[PDB]
């Protein structure tokens, strides 16, 4: 070859089912060996242990680390939607956005990226909680599919769209939903704009909107041609299964205002801690 | 068909129940995963990361909240004064609320294991001094003077080229796990009190400022665990989102 | 035999899963894997820092 | 003697004599995209010297009441050099970064800066103050260019998340009694192997004074902060005419 | 339709019928009907001692 | 009998659920199958077949719709003019609606893979010419002149005894799959713009006509896939059939 | 003019890289395309003597009709589901 | 699914019935037991006193 | 053992089927076969056309 | 911001009081005659 310059991770995983044992230690007097003095400017956490700062005994502990695994942290059904049919013509088209309730939103926004399968449960009743014999139909409308315009629309023929027929006196319906993003994970934070072009002030709503998370429309109706005399209230619950998560984030200390942006009330900034009077008196 | 009997627990919806439900898309295959850096498998990996402790959580600091992240140290006239005092309870309201360990503890009911507090000195190169950082096991209030506070677990910190020191708070408890301490019967689960004292003075020459600041960072050790996952009390929702 | 279409093909543990359908994402969650790598968040430095040595000498 | 360091890449060299370690973010070095993760079929271009080199931005001035600054990546370099021309002529880009922040002062000054990298730094507003307006940040705020922008509420990082747990991200400190520089090496982090350089920002760099600057009268009161950055494994694909934004 | 929720010590307890605590994102909860059979759950040993 | 419990999902009818149902005719046996030519096993066999692209989809063509299947080419006075321009989005409304690939894409939500467009010249034997057919990745509008459009993927087509050329539209995307492009947020998933220019003139002798026509055909490559099967939006039913 | 589709590929028209892709072809198989329940009939008993005789013709609803008429011949087993209610959707013991 | 028939005894709650019920806390592990003196295994040990 | 009376005896894959009755048409659909012959719709010509040769020489 | 687009070094003052800027041989010809005002500005090396 005539041209010689054209010839040309740090850590690994380990299974830790229990917490770490403590070894016995004695006193230590000498120079040069100082495990208590650190340097926080390097960006590294402190590596000082119990046995280097005090005299310890031997503790064989069997405290399990299973519950803090992120599969056990997330596999709990939380509320994502409340849909009402008082919307007086017997059908609702609901655009799927699961960031409307603060408890599951703060848990998921601990991470930046997440990839999971879901399990949706549909708890339906009257607005006062009473149940009546009434037939309903839930339909998932993917993006691009025709959405229903009335109670007797042609889109309720559901020849390819997945649909569930259920009664109100039945147990709540459960379905499994796969991972269906065009990307490799869902992102709760998208720093940018979806399309090209000029970014004027009238189009500032486009900032932060990722189309890889937009999953379509969830439609409900009462099945018959005629109007039902019953009011409907549907509550949707979501379990997160088979989960992978990347890049932990600071947890939010401000109350949520809108579903699509991290906007916060600027006149009342909440402090993260509870205040006291003096630094010396607790 | 096969003879069967239905038991209690039929037609209930338990939100923590793990089972098999019917799939909506037959033959669907997801997008293949690519390699992304920074994958988390366990929440104890996040709990070992040091985050800033808000020891200066005063009522006069609430409109200038950037001052809650550092507490001052100055030239003293009398000897043996205390600089700050706070509780070692990570799940209680106070300075531990601003840490990611004290935030992830709120999602669980009981905890166990040793803690660590790191103090970083942010004064001049020309400033010298020695501090006494003590941890007191439960039984009393804040110690009245320095000679009472050094009877517990302590470390003497000398300012120098290494600008940080670590006070390890060891697990000294009667029970194997601790619930979160609170005013009432749940003061049975208190951890103790961390105080910092002047061992010698904060000494400074001419031309360097007479007041410096210390940043406190806190994390957990490798024998730390949590259990009984529950709802947190930090976020609320009174008004509807959007 | 199933369609191999699950969100996570890892960290679910060997076996320990239940399914009644031909789709793998319909299965239960099972018991979690207890692997953890804490040192890429706590010590992500190029030159490794020993515990007893002065970290900035 | 690990306080001295030298970073040489391309035709550029940075020397420092008062340093901490180098932080490698999430324990991963930047790499080119392998064949198993790629999806686009056209051959990418890798210029390898004209784009993988140190770039020095504008210089800030640390005052006694500074709030903090932020930059967006790779928005800082889309108009600079041969990197800024490859990012305009191509549709897809992929690269890691080596960030270096410089701030020196004397032995009679004091202060501490937190230098952190936060991926997908989405900004919020104060919602009109009262919380009733659905306001959105302007285009000069979300992508400020190589100049950068100032933080308005640094305690909540202008996004409703506290500064006190920003150290869960890859970070260093610049403590004026200890060191004068901070160095973080960042890999490529996205849900896709390639992305647009004009529409998407991967991470934000935050430089916030946690302990404020202090000195006595008579010392130097002009304490500047300089940011120097380098792409590492820059790839470009999808060649078409030049698009600026 | 009824809802039973277990609130561990430290968790926020509900203050009204439409409180935010009924979102049960981490608290274990059972939804049941009165015409159903009685609900049954298993509870482990959960003392700190 | 055997103790059992009923779970959520009981007594529901999911239309995509695959199970076992009771047969109505015991001992029935069907008519034996004979061999019929043209069996299809996968819808991707149909997607690789070239069908006519309606590039000339003008509003003045709607009452004479046979003219939408071919677009003209003529003798030019100025150099470097563009003949036609259309988007490379197979699931968007426009010229791709008339193809069997663009019709079967409407039954799915996401697609991936390379495409191909074939242009067939239907002029005289005595006619000569050269055209420039370019594909531009996303980022801009239609290029203003020929020197802007050739900066992307292009092919130069010479008229001759082979009357056809193929412009391959390669898969150049950020995501592994693309949803269907649309006005709004879903312009994130756009593919780009195909333009055709005059490289030289359309040259003709005496006695042969000065205007010819080009038919565009479109299909998919062997790395093409679709996913997330859904309802199409092309057929409707407002009135009752029969 | 030969009636054959084009056989030109990516690697012969442009310069390409190596892509190992694992995109499945399972969902476009005609078993997965057709195994979805669609509406074929709506029968009403307001026909005031309590019975309906319905002549079986499943080409009355456009969504399943357009899917099946993509092909000329088809041979399959079927599964029929009967969802019955009142004209307003209420259910009675009947 | 599988053909089944329901027998008498369906939807009853017998208080002495021993069966399997659904757990409320996935992945929970109790406090480890220590040695305590005076363990009883059978009530006939108390009857001989 | 079943009556062998199913609409399709092919393209259902080896096994991968569930039945509870003696009739084979009552079974579930299972996962589909991924065989495909695209060349009888795309290249149905008598003399084969090579990719690089001129197709009408 | 214009000058750092070429070959450069960033020098930090400290206990080592010196730094070296190497001027590498970047030329079209194998040898350079001495630069001068006129035609012999063809042989210029550049600006530090
Ligand atoms: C009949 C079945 C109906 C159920 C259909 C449910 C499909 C939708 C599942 C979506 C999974 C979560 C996707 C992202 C959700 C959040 O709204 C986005 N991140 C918005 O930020
Ligand atoms: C109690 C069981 C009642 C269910 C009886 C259903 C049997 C009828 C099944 C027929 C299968 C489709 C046959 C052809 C249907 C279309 O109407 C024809 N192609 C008309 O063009």
């Amino acid at each position: 070859d005539p041209i010689a310059d054209m010839i040309d991770s740090l850590t690994a995983l380990q299974v830790l089912p229990t917490a770490a044992n403590t070894e016995a230690s004695s006193h230590r007097l000498g120079t040069g060996v100082v495990p208590a003095l650190q340097a926080a400017e390097t960006g590294a956490s402190s590596n000082a242990s119990d046995k280097n700062l005090i005299e310890t005994r031997c503790v064989l502990n069997h405290h399990s680390t299973q519950e803090t695994a992120i599969g056990n942290f997330f596999s709990r059904a939380g509320l994502v939607s409340i849909i009402t049919m008082p919307n007086t013509d017997g059908y609702v088209n609901w655009d799927i956005d699961l960031m409307g309730y603060a408890q599951l939103r703060r848990k998921c926004e601990l991470f930046t990226y997440m990839r999971f399968d879901a399990e949706f449960t549909f708890v339906v009743a009257k607005p006062n909680g009473v149940l009546v014999p009434q037939l309903l139909q839930y339909m998932y409308v993917p993006p691009g599919a025709p959405k229903p315009t009335s109670r007797d629309s042609f889109a309720w023929q559901t020849a390819t769209n997945p649909s569930v027929f259920v009664k109100m006196t039945d147990p709540p319906a459960q379905v499994s939903v796969p991972f269906m993003s065009p990307a490799s994970a869902y992102q709760w934070f998208y720093d940018g704009y979806p399309t090209f072009g000029e970014h004027l002030q009238a189009n500032d709503l486009d900032y932060g909107q990722c189309p890889n998370n937009m999953m379509g429309t969830f439609s409900i109706r009462t099945v018959g041609t005629e109007k039902s005399p019953h009011s409907i209230t549907l509550r949707v619950y979501m379990r997160i299964k088979h989960v992978r998560a990347w890049i932990p984030r600071p947890l939010r200390n401000q109350p949520y205002l809108f579903k699509t942006n991290p906007n916060y009330k600027g006149n009342d900034i909440k402090c993260t801690s509870t205040s006291r009077d003096k630094i010396t008196t607790l | 068909g096969i003879p069967t009997e239905l038991k209690p627990g039929t037609n209930q919806f338990l939100t923590t129940d793990d089972g098999v439900s019917a799939p909506i898309l037959p033959g669907f295959h997801p997008t293949p995963p690519i390699h992304i850096p920074g994958e988390v498998h366990n929440l104890l990996e996040i709990c070992r990361v040091e985050t800033i402790l808000e020891v200066n959580n005063l009522k006069t600091n609430e409109t200038t909240p950037m001052q809650r992240l550092c507490f001052p140290v100055s030239v003293q006239s009398k000897t043996g004064e205390l600089c700050a005092a706070f509780r070692a309870d990570p799940g209680r309201d106070g300075p531990w609320q601003s840490t990611i360990l004290g935030q992830l503890c709120r999602y669980y009911t009981q905890w166990s294991g040793s803690l660590e507090v790191t103090f970083m000195f942010a004064g001049s190169f020309m400033a010298t001094g020695k501090m006494l950082i003590a941890y007191t096991p439960p039984g009393g209030n804040v110690p009245a003077d320095r000679i009472t506070a050094m009877l517990g677990t302590h470390v003497i910190w000398d300012f120098g080229l290494q600008s940080s020191v670590t006070l390890v708070v060891p697990w000294i408890s009667n029970t194997h796990y601790r619930a979160h301490a609170r005013a009432g019967y749940f003061d049975y689960y208190t951890t103790g009190i961390i105080t910092i004292w002047y061992q010698t003075n904060y000494v400074v020459p001419i031309g360097a400022p007479t007041t410096a600041y210390i940043v406190a960072l806190a994390a957990a050790q490798d024998n730390f665990t949590m259990k009984l996952c529950k709802d947190t009390e930090d976020i609320e929702q009174t008004a509807n989102i959007q | 035999h199933e369609n191999s279409n699950s969100a996570s093909e890892g960290s679910t543990i060997n076996y320990t899963t239940i399914n009644y359908y031909k789709d793998a994402y319909a299965a239960s969650a099972g018991r979690q894997d207890m692997s953890q790598d804490p040192k890429k968040f706590t010590d992500p430095v190029m030159d490794v820092i020993h515990e007893m040595a002065p970290p900035l000498k | 003697s690990d306080r001295v360091a030298q970073l040489t890449i391309g035709n550029s060299t940075i020397t420092t004599q008062e340093a901490a370690n180098i932080v490698i973010a999430y324990g991963e070095w930047p790499e080119y995209c392998p064949d198993t993760d790629a999806t686009a079929v056209d051959k990418p271009t890798r210029p390898d010297v004209s784009v993988n080199r140190f770039f020095t931005l504008d210089t800030k001035s640390w005052a006694k009441d500074s709030k903090g600054w932020y930059w967006k990546f790779p928005d800082v370099l889309t108009e600079v050099g041969v990197f800024g021309q490859n990012a305009q002529f191509h549709y897809l880009y992929r690269s890691g970064f080596c960030v270096h922040v410089q701030c020196n002062a004397s032995k009679f000054h004091q202060g501490a800066l937190l230098v952190a990298v936060l991926p997908e730094y989405v900004l919020g507003t104060i919602a009109g103050g009262t919380g009733n307006e659905n306001s959105h940040p302007p285009y000069a705020t979300t992508q400020p260019g190589q100049v950068g922008a100032v933080l308005t509420h640094p305690y909540v990082l202008d996004a409703g998340i506290p500064l006190s747990q920003l150290t869960v991200c890859p970070h260093q400190w610049i403590n004026l009694r200890t060191n004068n520089c901070a160095t973080i090496i960042v890999p490529y982090m996205n849900t896709v192997p390639f992305d647009s350089a004009l529409n998407h920002c991967n991470f934000g760099l935050l430089v916030i004074p946690v302990v404020p600057l202090d000195f006595n009268a008579g010392a130097t009161s002009e304490i500047p902060i300089t940011v120097t950055i380098a792409p590492m494994c820059a790839e470009f694909a999808g060649l078409r005419q030049a698009v600026k934004q």
